[PDB]
């Protein structure tokens, strides 16, 4: 409930754009 | 100054304040003029309905009653004074998202608002942004692979059975044992039996080849044997209730196999479980075993199933709402005044 918030904050900080993930083939609509 | 977090489930509402270690309000998602506990305890006058079915809001008037009750009666807050983070099921129709947003801004006058996919929140609660979530509640089950906070819609698997179907199935098999559980009240009794005595066998055939007493309100002491593990086995073998679908282990594998080859390793190593129906003793070890049997030996499998996992979705929301990186993500009353309900698709992803 707070013991993971630092790590998570760090990960979300460098979150990639949806568009970038769609470009690299990871993100696809159903 | 303090964000509200609400996880609206098919069976239970979980609501509270960001920063807490658990939703301070947990109550039945039912409306009778009467909501939740008040609604049940007065079963004899009103007609009780569930406004959410299989994770999707289907009765909007009653849902509005749920939210109103949540703000005013349970949390005792004024909606206008708190940013509010809500949850939604994987594959929730767009129109539903917009309607949720519209209600929050126009009916409840929230200063700010956000909607997150349940499974993404439980992943977040574990401090991860990539992994695959098995989220199972009262109404629906999903495998949801996630890469950098984005659920991958093409790889999401839905299993159309969850806790309520498990309870119904235990009613059935206990009835075959000679007892009789048929009515709604009896269904509640059986749900209690399920939560107290059921578990997942590591090896189902071996377990079958190999018991507890439960006292009913009327004073009768019944005995439960293989039912204890036969009930949740349905998760792994849906044909027990006549479903043609593959079990949760197989669908975890299939979901992973629908994903980009180079993220698969990361999904196998980060398998999160969340929701009330993942609370069975032995379920984490059984999934570990089944996934290991399905996967290549070149793979590290890890199942993250913390003790508080029943509430991981809510907990995820609570963590997320308090992060600095998230504050620019809130939909403000201004942005909604400038774009209407459709701002939700742009802002909440
Ligand atoms: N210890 C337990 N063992 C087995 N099942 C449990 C346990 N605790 C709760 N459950 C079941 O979990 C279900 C409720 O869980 P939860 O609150 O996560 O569902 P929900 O969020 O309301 O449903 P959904 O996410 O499907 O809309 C009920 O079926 C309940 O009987
Ligand atoms: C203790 C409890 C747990 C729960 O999960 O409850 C939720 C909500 C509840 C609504 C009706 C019930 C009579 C009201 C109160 C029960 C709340 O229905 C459930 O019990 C249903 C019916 S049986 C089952 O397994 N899911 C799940
Ligand atoms: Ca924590
Ligand atoms: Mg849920």
């Amino acid at each position: 409930f707070k013991h993971t918030s630092a790590a998570l904050e760090r990960k979300i900080s460098m979150r990639q754009s949806r568009e970038e993930l769609i470009k690299r083939g990871v993100l696809k609509e159903i | 100054t303090t964000a509200l977090v609400c996880d609206n489930g098919s069976g239970l509402v979980k609501a509270g304040f960001a920063g807490d270690d658990a939703p301070r309000a947990v109550f039945p998602s039912i409306v009778g003029s009467y909501v939740g506990d008040e609604a049940q305890s007065k079963r004899g006058i009103l007609t009780l309905k569930y406004p959410i079915e299989h994770g999707i809001i289907t009765n909007w008037d009653d849902m509005e009653k749920i939210w109103h009750h949540t703000f005013y009666n349970e949390l005792r807050v004024a909606p206008e004074e708190h940013p509010t983070l809500l949850t939604e099921a994987p594959l929730n129709p767009k129109a539903n998202r917009e309607k949720m947003t519209q209600i929050m801004f126009e009916t409840f006058n929230v200063p700010a608002m956000y909607v997150a996919i349940q499974a993404v929140l439980s992943l977040y609660a574990s401090g991860r942004t990539t992994g695959i979530v098995l989220d199972s509640g009262d109404g629906v089950t999903h495998n949801v692979p996630i890469y950098e906070g984005y659920a991958l819609p093409h790889a999401i698997m839905r299993l159309d059975l969850a806790g309520r179907d498990l309870t119904d199935y235990l009613m059935k098999i206990l009835t075959e044992r000679g007892y009789s559980f048929v009515t709604t009240a009896e269904r509640e009794i059986v749900r209690d039996i399920k939560e107290k005595l059921c578990y997942v066998a590591l090896d189902f055939e071996n377990e079958m080849a190999t018991e507890k007493s439960y006292e009913l309100p009327d004073g009768q002491v019944i005995t439960i044997g293989n039912e204890r593990f036969r009930c949740p086995e349905t998760l792994f073998q849906p044909s027990f209730i006549g479903m043609e679908s593959a079990g949760i282990h197989e669908t975890t594998y299939n979901s992973i196999m629908k994903c980009d080859i180079d993220i698969r390793k990361d999904l196998y190593a980060n398998n999160v479980m969340s929701g009330g129906t993942t609370m069975y003793p032995g379920i984490a070890d059984r999934m570990q075993k089944e996934i290991t049997a399905l996967a290549p030996s070149t793979m590290k499998i890890k199942i993250i199933a913390p003790p508080e996992r029943k509430y991981s979705v809510w907990i995820g929301g609570s963590i997320l709402a308090s992060l600095s990186t998230f504050q620019q993500m809130w939909i403000t009353k201004q942005e909604y005044d400038e774009a209407g309900p459709s701002i939700v698709h742009r802002k909440c992803f």
